[PDB]
């Protein structure tokens, strides 16, 4: 390895940094809450009084099993492009709540529900955030709303004084105050309508049919768990190096029993890094702790490679009651598991050294180790 | 009656849901500004055993959420309305509370002003006042509902000197009504104490409704102690109901070693801080 | 009755002087002084990995960071440089001699009194009571000792290496170089130690600045008073005082922020989604997530050259200030210095080096004039 | 300042570069940093006594000629003749004295701060070490100034190379004329 | 601003601010190293009076 580091087939004396160490995860642990109910996803999708624009039906979703991979064959799906979710890791996540909102629009406007877009519809009748995450779907519906003569059952609002805030409702039934004259109802000259029509023909081609749409809003936010995927728990392990799954949170390290004080609003601790230190039970309620693996580097003293090829490993603040004198495979990164580590073992204040004996002489030390400590080669 | 009065350092709440100490997290939010007016504002509808109207609960905005704080005998102030022009023109919100329960809901009600005031209100003699709602007389269109438990549990020591404090923040930030409460109890009669204390997120529900007004429901059947005079413009006069608005801020807070919250510090306040 | 004024700064006290062209000054008396210096020696070792700070055990991020090629080598090269010049820098100022010097064991030096300054053997450290004053007055942020809440938190491959001398070794050296410069004078500094009475070297260093010898020896009860009072008083001095140790402290404070300020700026988003791996790994799919990758690499990779950056520079200052203290020491401790405003304020007499975390205290004797009269000259 | 050199007023801009974390703290430091060191940097050099001394009414020097040096009365400043015409030769640019046309264009959060030692007081320093030093000797910079008449400290001086005093108590006009002539 | 909406506007902003950064940092960096020259000759003047 020290050869390999710097690019030669001899090594002079000295010591020579090679790598880290750090212990390997056993095993897996997965824990999500325990809902056995289906929460509908049918009839969002597959109903046919989808209300207009100005007034767009809204279904929010509670504690269930939500299935995503059932919903395909429910329509053509011109349109199911997805925000930063997304769309095929979406069986495998963990949200707050989870919003629907249905309507039916021209189709030519399908492309001005996003962030950021004003025009006509996106001005007065329904706004988007900015940040918004999620996903839409849109898919063309001239089949069924399509009247010979007239489809005067859809209306959007024209006239408005100022846009709406995002996620807004405006419905009203007013007269505009266009013009200088204060008209009181006459809605006559100079003063009209807010709601004009959607007529739908057949007659018309691409982008005049109807198009139906379906907006999906997640919460993907650190908050307790009431949606998630049908994935089946395990049971707690401790006080070893695991992988953890906690409603959603991947990592790694050893998990103890701790002394906090969370409090029923909190769910999760914190340090300053914008890493989790505190984890509580999804479905027990116990306050738990979670610590880095250990973990260090490699050092290696050899003497002049022309005179022995023996080493000295040293672990850099690593107290080795623990694993260096407790070695097994799958457990350390460097494959090299090979010393005997139950002899020629020294604790120093550098971390403790393997490869070297003591010897209470004294002499000018040739290749330092630290804290006072040096090693050399030396005779019998 | 009408008065001011100085907030002091009263208003901050927990911002986020993560726990944390021996840290001095700083947060960019809406709060209450430190050492500003206090508007109070008092009800009067009392007199002898005739009806003596009072024409009382006006209007106020409600503008970037709203700081409340009274001091109610059991359960005096009971309700709050939200919406525009209260009539069947837009929606308006219903929010009252009961011994334990809750019924908020979003409607279009036309008119549910029946405060059905009492010839005997006189609280001295009898307080008889049982089933007084006189609310949701008409619903025009409306689908929305939601019952669970009432926000405030509130808790006696034997008499009338530990007043509960109900501070109570309102917010519509994008829907999920945020309704921090703390209750404390150990004031003893001065205003606004001085002192340090936090408040806590209970219920979260997104509606969508624009809300630029706000005005609150008393037990104009029983009510007592409303003295009346002609106090306006920066005087005083016996309220005992504030209200405040709020403000987009920078606070710098100190989280406890516990993990509760200890000092704060206002960033746009005095060039010191 | 307080408040804020705003003034102009004086400059200092006005003075005046007689010149003319037979008058001159001479003094009749002189007073012995004893002032203080402190000098940074060197600064806490460091050693970062890339491995571990800009992709935690993620396989796809170091995948993604090897396609960068060597700006991770280029990292540690640096880093050990820095460690062997930190461990250089002390050596050169306190491993001046050859041999190790034994104080004797009657203490009489002529009623010269230097127990203040000798090592304690009561004490377990075995360090002077001075050297205990300075090292109790500066507080040590880490030292690399095993440790296993702010230093806890730096399980992002940060580590800080001990210096190879230990500060009890350091006191081995102060003592003998102190021995040997109260027992043999200067001439320990060029070759064998010679033994002389100690009131014979004052003598010929009172020679040194002009003032012959018969001084001294009319006035030992004096000299040895005012030696005495004046390295009492220091320790009050240092003491009493609210903060004279600054460097060091300034030197302490500087890497600990340094530290603080990358742990911290692993909590940005740069431009990205969020500032996790694991999520932004999970939620997303691999097209975008080598994308979003690619931006936090890249943004990690700018905030971590910035640290060696300015701990170059810092390594350079630290590395002329340490040459500045070894020629100090060379000089007015092995020597008698001629340099005007060099080895203290004064003429020059001698010198008394001590350890302070992180550097060194140099304890000058200076001697200065005191009342004069005129007289008439041609 | 980064918050106008970078993002011109822009809350866009602002709210986009607050992303990036503290990263202008740095440069505000290190900035701050530079200044108190040159602030520090001309306090040493100058700054080598504790009291102001002047230089006496009258001048005669054993034939010696300092006006070149000693600073002039009659100009404002309070200047020597020598630092003058450094001060003409020298074309310095930007001072901070409220400037409020290429340095008029830097208004994208460059500023000049002004030094705290003004020069005037430098001048002042400068007149204190020559007075002290044409007035006692080199006594002054180790104790208490101590007269002494400028013909014996320049005995002194050129006894300390190896030459005898009597040297320059016999060759004095002579030596005066060449430093006049040097310093002219 | 003007010509684009929020979205690519975005990614040209953050364009132009990481250009601008780059460009920002070179100049304290080349400043500490004049500086540091600048604090070698002060030294050396302040030994020479
Ligand atoms: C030189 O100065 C020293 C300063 O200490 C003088 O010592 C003092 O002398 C007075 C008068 O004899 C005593 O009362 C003091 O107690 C002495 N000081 C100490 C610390 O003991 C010394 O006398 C002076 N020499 C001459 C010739 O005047
Ligand atoms: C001078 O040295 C002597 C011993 O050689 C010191 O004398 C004692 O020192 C201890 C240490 O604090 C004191 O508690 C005693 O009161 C001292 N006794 C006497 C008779 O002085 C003395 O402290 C030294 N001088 C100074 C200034 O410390
Ligand atoms: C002895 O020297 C002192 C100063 O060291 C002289 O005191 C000053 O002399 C100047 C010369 O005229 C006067 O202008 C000052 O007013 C004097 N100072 C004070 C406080 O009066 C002193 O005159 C000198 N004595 C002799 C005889 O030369
Ligand atoms: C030497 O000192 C004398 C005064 O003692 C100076 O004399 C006059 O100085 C002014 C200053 O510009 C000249 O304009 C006069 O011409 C000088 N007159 C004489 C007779 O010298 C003299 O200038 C000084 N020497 C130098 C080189 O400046
Ligand atoms: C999950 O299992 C626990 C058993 O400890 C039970 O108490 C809890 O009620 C279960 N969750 C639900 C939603 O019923
Ligand atoms: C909904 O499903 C039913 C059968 O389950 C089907 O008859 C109907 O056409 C569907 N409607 C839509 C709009 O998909
Ligand atoms: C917002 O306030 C205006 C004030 O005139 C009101 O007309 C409008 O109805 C409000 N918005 C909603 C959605 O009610
Ligand atoms: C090592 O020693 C051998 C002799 O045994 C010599 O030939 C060789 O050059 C040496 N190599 C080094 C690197 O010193
Ligand atoms: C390190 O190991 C030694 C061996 O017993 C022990 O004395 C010491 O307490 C250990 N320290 C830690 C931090 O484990
Ligand atoms: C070295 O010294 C220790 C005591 O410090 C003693 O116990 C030991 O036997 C000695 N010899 C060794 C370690 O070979
Ligand atoms: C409150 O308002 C009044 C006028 O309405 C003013 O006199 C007073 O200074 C205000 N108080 C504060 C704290 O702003
Ligand atoms: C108030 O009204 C009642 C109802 O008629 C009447 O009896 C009473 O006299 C009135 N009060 C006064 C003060 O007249
Ligand atoms: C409110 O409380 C009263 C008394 O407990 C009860 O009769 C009434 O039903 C409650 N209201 C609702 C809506 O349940
Ligand atoms: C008070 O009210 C009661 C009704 O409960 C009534 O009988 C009585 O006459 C009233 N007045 C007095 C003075 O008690
Ligand atoms: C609202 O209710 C009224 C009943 O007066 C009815 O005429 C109207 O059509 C309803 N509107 C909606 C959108 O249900
Ligand atoms: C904080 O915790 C400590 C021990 O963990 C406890 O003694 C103290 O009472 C707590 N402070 C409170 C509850 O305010
Ligand atoms: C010194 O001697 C010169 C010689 O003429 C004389 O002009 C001058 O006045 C003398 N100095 C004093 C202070 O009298």
């Amino acid at each position: 390895e020290t050869k390999c580091t710097l690019k030669s087939f001899t090594v002079e004396k000295g010591i020579y940094q090679t790598s880290n160490f750090r212990v390997q995860p056993t095993e897996s642990i997965v824990r999500f809450p325990n809902i056995t109910n289906l929460c509908p996803f049918h009839e969002v999708f597959n109903a046919t009084r989808f209300a207009s624009v100005y007034a767009w039906n809204r279904k929010r979703i509670s504690n269930c099993v939500a299935d995503y991979s059932v919903l395909y064959n429910f329509a053509p799906f011109f349109a199911f492009k997805c925000y930063g979710v997304s769309p095929t890791k979406l069986n495998d996540l963990c949200f707050t709540n989870v919003y629907a909102d249905s309507f039916v629009i021209r189709g030519n406007e399908v492309s001005q529900i996003a962030p950021g877009q004003t025009g006509n519809i996106a001005d007065y009748n329904y706004k988007l955030p900015d940040d918004f995450t999620g996903c839409v779907i849109a898919w063309n519906s001239n089949k069924l709303d399509s009247k010979v003569s007239g489809n005067y059952n859809y209306l959007y609002r024209l006239f408005r004084k100022s846009k709406l805030k995002p996620f807004e409702r405006d419905i009203s039934t007013e007269i505009y105050q266009a013009g200088n004259k204060p008209c009181n109802g006459v809605a006559g000259f100079n003063c009209y309508f807010p709601l004009q029509s959607y007529g739908f023909r057949p007659t018309y081609g691409v982008g005049h049919q109807p198009y139906r749409v379906v907006v999906l809003s997640f919460e993907l936010l650190h908050a307790p768990a009431t949606v998630c995927g049908p994935k089946k728990s395990t049971n707690l392990v401790k006080n070893k190096c695991v992988n953890f799954n906690f409603n959603g949170l991947t990592g790694t390290g050893v998990l103890t029993e701790s002394n906090k004080k969370f409090l029923p609003f909190q769910q999760f601790g914190r340090d300053i890094a914008d890493t989790t230190d505190a984890v509580r039970d999804p479905q027990t309620l116990e306050i738990l702790d979670i610590t880095p693996c250990s973990f260090g580097g490699v050092s290696v003293i050899t003497p002049g490679t022309n005179t022995s090829n023996q080493v000295a490993v040293l672990y850099q603040g690593v107290n080795c009651t623990e694993v260096p004198v407790a070695i097994h495979a799958d457990q350390l990164t460097p494959t090299w598991r090979v010393y005997s580590t139950g002899s020629n073992v020294f604790q120093t204040r550098a971390g403790c050294l393997i490869g070297a004996e003591y010897v209470n002489n004294s002499y000018e030390c040739d290749i330092p180790i630290g804290a006072g400590i040096c090693a050399s080669y030396q005779t019998q | 009656t009408q008065s001011y009065t100085n907030s002091f350092t009263r208003g901050v709440y927990y911002p986020d849901k993560v726990f944390r100490s021996s840290v001095l997290h700083s947060t960019q939010d809406l709060f209450l500004p430190f050492f500003s007016n206090v508007t109070w504002f008092h009800a009067i509808h009392v007199s002898g055993t005739n009806g003596t109207k009072r024409f009382d609960n006006p209007v106020l905005p409600f503008n970037d959420g709203v700081y409340f704080a009274s001091t109610e005998k059991s359960n005096i102030i009971r309700g709050w309305i939200f919406g525009t022009t209260l009539d069947s023109k837009t929606q308006s919100l219903l929010i009252v509370n009961n011994a334990t329960n809750v019924v908020i809901k979003v409607c279009e009600f036309q008119f549910c002003n029946d405060p059905f005031l009492d010839v005997y209100y006189h609280e001295n003699n009898k307080s008889r006042m049982e089933s007084e709602l006189r609310v949701y007389s008409s619903a025009n269109n409306c689908t929305f509902e939601y019952v669970s438990q009432p926000f405030l549990m509130d808790l006696e020591g034997k008499q009338g000197n530990f007043k509960n404090l109900r501070e109570f923040v309102f917010k519509n930030i994008d829907g999920y009504f945020k309704i921090y409460s703390k209750h404390t109890p150990v004031n003893l009669g001065r205003d606004l104490p001085q002192g340090f204390s936090a408040l806590e997120p209970l219920v979260d529900l997104p509606i969508g409704i624009n809300i630029t007004r706000f005005q609150t429901l008393l037990a104009l059947h029983r009510s007592y102690l409303t003295p009346g005079d002609s106090s306006s413009s920066w005087t005083a006069g016996a309220a005992a109901y504030y209200v405040g608005y709020l403000q987009p801020r920078t606070f710098l807070l100190k989280y406890n070693e516990n993990g509760t919250i200890t000092d704060a510090v206002d960033c746009a306040l005095d060039p010191l801080s | 009755s307080q408040s804020i004024i705003a003034y102009t700064m004086s400059l200092g006290a006005e003075n005046s002087v007689a010149y003319s062209n037979n008058s001159i000054a001479i003094p009749t008396n002189f007073t012995i002084s004893v002032t203080t210096e402190i000098l940074p020696v060197s600064m806490t070792k460091t050693s970062v990995d890339c491995t571990m700070y800009i992709c935690g055990d993620s396989t796809e991020c170091s995948n993604l960071l090897l396609q960068y090629g060597s700006f991770c080598t280029q990292l540690k090269r640096a880093l050990t440089g820095i460690a062997v010049e930190q461990d250089k820098n002390t050596q050169e100022v306190f491993a001046q001699v050859k041999q190790i010097y034994k104080t004797p064991p009657i203490k009489y030096f002529g009623g010269f009194n230097f127990s203040q300054i000798l090592p304690d053997p009561s004490k377990p450290s075995k360090r002077s009571p001075i050297e205990d004053l300075l090292f109790n007055k500066v507080t040590l942020a880490d030292a690399g000792f095993i440790k296993q809440l702010i230093c806890a938190q730096k399980f992002n491959g940060l580590t800080v290496l001990p210096p190879l001398l230990t500060d009890e070794m350091i006191a081995q050296y102060t003592s003998a170089l102190l021995a040997g410069t109260i027992t043999s004078g200067w001439t320990f500094g060029a070759g064998p130690a010679l033994q002389i009475p100690f009131p014979m070297q004052m003598a010929y260093r009172f020679n040194g600045i002009g003032v012959t010898q018969n001084v001294l020896y009319e006035n030992q009860k004096l000299i040895a008073n005012q030696f005495n009072s004046a390295i009492g008083k220091i320790q009050d001095s240092l003491s009493s005082t609210p903060s004279a140790l600054g460097k060091l402290q300034d030197v302490v404070n500087h890497n600990a922020q340094a530290l603080n300020t990358l742990v911290k700026q692993l909590s940005s988003k740069f431009g990205a989604i969020s500032s996790v791996l694991n999520d932004i790994l999970s939620r997303l799919d691999p097209p975008e997530a080598e994308v979003q990758i690619d931006r936090l690499i890249t943004g990690r990779l700018q905030s971590l050259q910035t640290y060696v950056t300015q701990q170059l520079i810092r390594a350079a200052e630290i590395r002329a200030s340490a040459n500045l203290a070894a020629t100090k020491m060379s000089e007015c401790v092995l020597g008698q210095s001629k340099r005007v405003d060099f080895c203290g304020k004064g003429y020059h007499l001698m010198s008394f080096p001590q350890s302070a975390p992180h550097g060194v205290v140099f304890l000058h004797v200076t001697y200065v004039p005191a009342q004069e009269k005129n007289f008439t000259t041609a």
